[PDB]
RNA sequence: CCGCGGCGCG
């Protein structure tokens, strides 16, 4: 899916293009509730859900519920994948 | 949450859970073979909410173990034969079984 | 493009990427 | 006393839709069929379980036949001198009765067996609504996808199925369709009761001769015949009762209130009402509409009756597959 | 931080299987092939069958000699203890026995070991004699060796052939062999590279987390790990398709692998090109460090 | 049975086309059955084009050739069935 | 990582991250703060080294504690090296539907041929065994037939023979030095968990009977079939690539 | 006072003696649970016809 | 013979006392034992006795047509004064070489 | 599961 390769410096503003937000908290996991906090290293708006299709406020388990972000946590309702490249 | 051995594992057939004893240790000279189970042990699967089920059935028997996260230790493939021996520790100032 | 992809890959370039 | 039974029948929001001994009379025997299988003798239980004050008791059935019927807990006529001369086959009287058992195993069995005694019970509210007046027009809309049918994750507490044959077939009920009608059959389906929502039956798109018109369900219009396919297209007389006046229009809608609109949620169908008078001519030949008949005879000896008709801009006289005809004779 | 360990001890009686390693006491390091039916084997004259079979071809390549002379021992030593098995099933008195065993013990050069059993005992001889029947045991200190003259001095006080060899029998065939075979007693060892516990395969199973490939090690069912050399090697060939097919499907292509998967079982056979996300992910951390990385086009 | 390639080798003169023109012809049996043209030893389909390659009636052109025919009487065929659908109206 | 008790262990790149954006988070209050130049200067040397150690372990400033005297893992050394990710995941993959055992002699085994322990075949191609017990309706789903299959019932054999009679094989021996380091072979079944081999292909890969471990490895694809029998048969090499001289001489 | 001679009695003929306790009629679906007993056995008098070891 | 069911035991690595030898010696003892039968197929044998001293297949409780080739063939030693040994053997007719590992297949009842 | 070192084999 593609013919050629290309690599050269990068520019601050395309790079948070590719960025999602910006990392505020050091703390990576809640502890006896282990799930990210906000703005931490682990996140799940910055990032995504650790379940599939499911928030962290867990209002969308449903296929069809697709896109949408909550108003309780600003998490995509989409698969885990997608952290693998965010 | 503390875990717990157990001679109970839920999902699994009886002839997994008759080679335990009531304390949950399999029987000495107990012939076993690949995919066996050892030792049923639980460990706290977490509350995390509230179901019709945990609404209702936890409060109409009352047990309140009640829903718990499977880790019992399970035999490794390809291996075989016959258990010999059973040892334990206990850390001091902890309860202790029969077998012991 | 050394083994029999080659074959393709002479398609490849000839039909597009020319 | 417990009392964890009676703060269970208090909880309230599950258990008061339900009975307040629902849960002391099914849940329970739902409990004792898990305590019958956790003992290797399997002794039949008719529970004697009550939650009036927290006294959770049973009692094993004697299920009292002239066999080993239920052996762990079983009753013979070999003791029926012994039984007061009352032992047949049939009794069910209580043979033993059980105390109590925390039984983590049998909790276990718990959750695979009176788990789905919960389900059970909400497939027992499912079913006191999803057909609750027996039989009526009601809507549904699809939100579960199934194979060889178009399932519903709807209201109703409970699902919804149609049939292939009986919604739409060139649109099913799937993400972005709803369906309306009446169905009288509503029978216990996977995981519960189901409702039904199939909008192709003749109660869903022939029904629509009451509901479409301004005044159509206000016996303001005489609908001698609804008649229409499955999601397809109608042809049916439908007049108007005490008026005298065209009612096709009336059946058809002022500027297509009821031609396009009566049939929108049956699956966007194109239809034709017909028209009649009072003369036995007129509504012969407006019957298989479009007709035109240029003659007409009829006998009253027999069933028979002569509509004659053309043929150059007449093909729904006789029909390609019977649209108009067919109609027109009933 | 724990409560309990539970410690469990588990045996396995595990026999010798063909494919095994083996070795004697002089690098002869060898592998089992296939076992065979006892009749199938050579056997001598006097009817018992051989037991190992090993190949001659090893020697004047090695330059182990030694092996050969320990073999003409062992044939040597096994003879003493037979004829004493013949005497002593016979019940014969103790004082045959005696002088028998002082031959033997007198016998070869002026050695500094000296003994008398006529001092010992009787009872205590009839015990060690017993004790004597599976071959009399002989030792050699390490720059002392025994001369070959020694050697066929000790046959002669058994009763086999002077050069060590024996015409045997093939079960198969039941016919000499054209040329005398030496035969003898060797002492063999036995190995911990045992060959079930190397033995190791893997259908489908777990995938490693970081990266989507499959572990290694016998243990948590890990599979055989394909080098970069047998790589150019398959690329010497015209092997394009199978290094495609076994670089992306069954190594990284997480959604190529499930539909080969749905295919496989539906008989069909056609591969999924699709992305390395292992490049993808290797391209993400390239693109870490903060320098522009993208492909073209399609 | 088989055992080399040399005899397909002499006759297509490149190793490289040969299992081209092999896989192609092993997939139109193998998925979209067809029937063999040659009599087989219950043998799967890959053996049984090598069995075909080397009998000197399959080369690259040839199934050129006739998948070319077959897809230009599929469309004809096409075109025929469409006209009967619009006829059937009519 | 969900280690035993809840306890988790990660990689060196969390602390990195860690210590820098709390390195970044101290200044960014000292810039609130308007500490003496002397102060700051101390906050901007040591981020901007803790973002070098980041970028590259232990190259200038010696972050070597990760744990005790073990240099932590950079982006650095993410990439050089060995063990980094061209030399040790991109050109050297794993793959499954493959094994491994020790080698033996087979007499009676054809040239074109390998041995086969009976239970790798049972192991490795049960995708193969999962069609054909559907197509021959013995078994009704990918449950049935994988449940039928672990406890090997007599018929599953005959199946098993029919996919393999007419099925190559890869054979690969581990210390790889040239082309006819690999060879393909039509697959025989002998009970064991040996592999028997054909003795005159011996000589060619320069392998032993001392107990030398070998691979297998199994194409799939109809072309994937078609390279193996057209060009990596042992009756297709019989000369050197490297020179004309044969390499079928018996030893 | 044979196990035949409790078995000779039927699944009916077996209550000669209302004697018994609630829990010996509870104990008696163990006879039934015998698979011997309690479900219609009549032996000749102590044995049956096919308790023969002739 | 082709399975044992000695008494004061749990399996074939552990020991007894008032035992000498070790389980394995018994088993390998009565793998080099021999014995005759001509009616019956799958005869049973037993065995009781005390007292310090040797252990000989004599000591066997005999039957019809259970017999020793070799009744002096040593099975055991006892030394201790009160180590009454006991046992009851299977023996079962056959014909060939099977290892005790291809009786996995009962998987029902052992 | 994540890795460092050691040993052994080829
Ligand atoms: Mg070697
Ligand atoms: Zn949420």
């Amino acid at each position: 899916e593609f013919d050629a390769i290309k690599i050269a410096l990068a520019s601050p503003d395309m790079i948070r293009s590719w960025s999602f937000g910006e990392v505020k908290k050091p703390e990576t996991i809640n502890y006896r509730t282990f799930k990210p906090e906000r703005d931490g290293l682990f996140c799940a708006r910055i990032f995504g859900p650790v379940k599939d299709y499911e928030c962290l406020c867990g209002k969308y388990k449903r296929l069809k519920h697709r896109g949408v972000i909550c108003e309780k946590c600003g998490v995509e309702v989409t698969q885990t994948k997608v952290r693998r490249e965010r | 949450g503390p875990e717990e051995i157990t001679a109970d594992i839920p999902n699994v057939g009886e002839a997994a859970l008759s080679k335990l004893d009531e304390s949950g240790i399999v029987y000495i000279g107990a012939e076993v073979t690949g995919g066996d189970i050892l030792v049923g042990k639980v460990t706290p699967k977490g509350e995390t909410q509230l179901t019709p089920e945990e609404k209702l059935l936890r409060a109409i028997f009352g047990e309140k173990a009640s829903d718990v996260k499977d880790s019992s230790l399970r035999v490794p493939n390809g291996v075989s034969g016959t258990v010999i021996d059973v040892q334990v520790f206990t850390r001091d100032g902890v309860e202790k079984d029969k077998r012991a | 493009p050394a083994g029999t992809g080659y074959a393709y890959h002479q398609d490849r370039m000839r039909r597009r990427a020319a | 006393m417990n009392k964890e039974i009676l703060a269970v029948v208090e909880a309230v929001s599950n258990e008061k839709a339900l009975p307040r001994e629902k849960i002391f009379e099914a849940l329970e025997s739902a409990l004792a069929t898990a305590t019958k299988k956790k003992y290797e003798q399997e002794i039949d239980v008719r529970v004697q379980i009550d939650r009036k004050s927290g006294d959770f008791d049973t009692f094993r059935r004697w299920l009292v036949v002239d066999e080993v019927t239920q052996p762990t807990k079983e009753i013979t006529l070999e003791a029926a001198r012994y039984e007061d001369e009352s032992l047949n086959l049939g009794d069910y009287v209580e043979d033993q009765i059980e105390s109590v058992t925390f039984d983590r195993i049998t909790t276990q069995t718990a959750k695979q067996v009176i788990v789905q005694k919960v389900r059970e019970a909400e497939r027992a509210m499912v079913v006191d609504q999803f057909r609750e007046h027996e039989g009526e027009i009601i809507t549904g809309v699809v939100k579960k996808v199934n194979r060889d049918n178009i399932s519903l994750d709807l209201g109703n507490n409970a699902e919804a199925v149609i049939l292939r044959e009986d919604m739409l077939p060139r649109e099913n009920f799937r993400p972005g369709d709803r369906v309306r009608g009446v169905l009288y059959s509503v029978r216990p389906e996977a995981r519960g009761a189901q409702l039904f929502v199939t909008r192709s039956k003749p109660e869903m798109l022939i029904e629509l001769f009451r509901i479409e018109v301004p005044e159509i369900g206000e016996e303001v219009i005489e609908i001698k015949a609804a008649a229409r396919d499955p999601g397809s297209r109608a042809k049916i007389a439908v007049k108007t009762n005490d008026k005298r006046i065209d009612p096709v229009g009336a059946c058809v809608g002022m500027r297509g209130a009821r031609v396009q609109a009566v049939s929108t949620e049956l699956g966007g169908e194109r239809i034709d009402i017909v028209l009649w008078d009072d003369n036995p001519a007129q509504f012969v030949i407006n019957a298989m509409a479009p007709a035109d008949v240029a003659s007409i005879v009829v006998d009253e000896d027999k069933h028979t009756m002569d509509i004659a008709v053309e043929a150059g801009n007449l093909a729904q006289a006789i029909g390609r597959n019977g649209q108009n005809v067919r109609l027109a004779s009933q | 931080g724990v409560l309990k360990i539970v410690k469990v001890y588990l045996a396995v009686k595990r026999r010798i299987q063909p494919g095994d390693k083996m070795a004697g006491r002089h690098g002869n390091k060898g592998v089992i092939s296939k076992i065979n039916p006892i009749e199938d084997m050579p056997y001598d004259e006097n009817g018992t069958p051989v037991d190992i079979v090993l190949n001659p071809l090893g020697v004047p390549s090695r330059m182990n000699i030694g092996q050969i002379l320990e073999t003409h021992l062992g044939m040597a030593a096994k003879g003493i203890g037979d004829k004493i098995n013949a005497m002593l099933k016979q019940q014969q008195e103790v004082a045959k026995l005696r002088e028998f065993i002082q031959r033997a013990y007198d016998l070869g050069a002026d050695v500094r070991q000296k003994v008398d059993l006529s001092t010992f005992s009787d009872e205590e001889v009839m015990r060690l004699a017993e004790n004597l029947r599976k071959g009399m045991p002989i030792a050699t200190p390490v720059f002392d060796g025994a001369k070959e003259a020694e050697i066929k001095e000790l046959l002669k006080l058994g009763d086999l052939p002077t050069s060590g060899q024996i015409r045997l029998y093939d079960g198969r065939t039941g016919e000499q062999f054209e040329r005398p075979v030496t035969v003898g007693y060797m002492y063999m060892l036995k190995l911990n590279h045992l060959v079930d516990d190397k033995m190791h395969a893997r259908s489908t199973g777990s995938y490693s987390l970081v990266t989507q490939q499959p572990l290694g090690g016998k243990a948590q069912f890990g599979g055989q790990r394909f080098g970069e050399m047998e790589v150019w090697a398959l690329e010497a060939y015209g092997a394009a398709y199978t290094l495609q097919e076994m670089l992306t499907v069954k190594s990284d292509d997480v959604n190529g692998r499930t539909k080969m998967y749905k295919n496989i079982v539906d008989g069909n056979h056609q591969m999924e090109p699709g992305m390395p996300e292992s490049f993808n992910v290797l391209l993400k951390e390239i693109r870490s460090l903060g320098i522009n990385i993208e492909l073209e086009d399609e | 049975a088989r055992v080399t390639v040399q005899d397909a080798v002499e006759k297509i003169g490149n190793r490289f086309d040969l299992v081209l023109v092999a896989a192609r012809r092993a997939r139109q049996m193998q998925v979209g059955g067809k029937d063999p043209l040659v009599p087989e030893e219950n043998d799967k389909t890959t053996v049984i084009a090598l069995r075909e390659i080397e009998e000197g009636l399959i080369n690259n052109q040839i199934l050129d050739v006739r998948e070319r025919q077959e897809q230009q009487e599929q469309e004809a065929a096409e075109l025929q069935a469409v006209t009967a659908i619009a006829e059937g109206r009519r | 990582v969900p280690l035993d008790g809840g306890r988790f262990a990660t990689s060196d790149l969390n602390d990195l991250y860690r210590r820098v954006i709390n390195r970044n988070n101290r200044l960014k209050r000292l810039l609130d703060l308007a500490a003496p130049d002397i102060i700051v200067r101390n906050e901007k040397r040591m981020l901007q080294e803790a973002v070098d150690a980041l970028l590259d372990n232990g190259r200038r400033g010696r972050a070597i504690t990760g744990s005790n005297k073990r240099p932590l893992k950079s982006l650095a050394d993410m990439i050089k090296g060995k063990q980094g990710r061209f030399r040790q995941n991109l050109l050297g993959k794993r793959v499954d539907y493959s094994g491994r055992s020790v080698i033996t002699v087979g007499p009676y085994l054809r040239l074109h041929q390998c041995g086969l322990p009976k239970k790798m075949a049972l192991e490795l191609f049960k995708p193969f065994i999962y069609g054909k017990l559907e197509l021959r309706g013995l078994a009704t789903t990918i449950k049935a037939a994988k449940k039928m299959v672990e406890r090997e019932e007599a018929v599953v054999w005959d199946i098993l023979d029919e996919v393999i009679r007419e099925h190559p094989v890869l054979l690969n021996r581990a210390p790889t030095l040239h082309r006819l380091g690999i060879q393909a072979f039509e697959p025989v079944l002998i009970e064991g968990k040996a592999i028997q081999l054909h003795p005159l292909v011996c000589a060619a890969y320069n392998a032993d009977f001392d107990g030398d471990q070998m691979a297998v490895h199994v194409p799939l694809t109809l072309e994937a079939q078609l390279e193996a029998r057209a060009l990596m048969m042992s009756t297709n090499n019989i000369l050197s690539p490297a020179n004309g001289e044969p390499i079928i001489v018996p030893s | 006072h044979y196990i035949g001679d409790l078995v000779q009695r039927t699944e009916v003929e077996l209550l000669k003696t209302p004697n018994l306790g609630k829990k010996s009629l509870t104990e008696i679906k163990d006879v039934l649970a015998s698979r011997g007993l309690s479900l219609g056995m009549r032996l000749e008098n102590w044995p049956p016809a096919s308790i023969a070891d002739e | 013979v082709t399975e044992v069911e000695i008494d004061g035991v749990l399996h074939e690595y552990s020991t007894k006392e008032g035992v000498q030898e070790d389980i394995l010696e018994i088993l390998l003892n009565l793998k080099g034992l021999a014995v005759r039968v001509q009616g019956k197929d799958e005869v049973i044998l037993t065995l009781n006795k005390s007292g310090i001293g040797p252990v000989t297949a004599a000591d066997i409780t005999h039957d019809g047509d259970v017999e020793i080739v070799k009744p002096q063939h040593v099975i055991c030693h006892l030394t201790d004064e009160n180590a009454s040994i006991s046992m009851r053997i299977k023996v079962q007719r056959g014909r060939g070489y099977v290892p005790a590992s291809t009786r996995i297949h009962s998987e029902e009842d052992e």
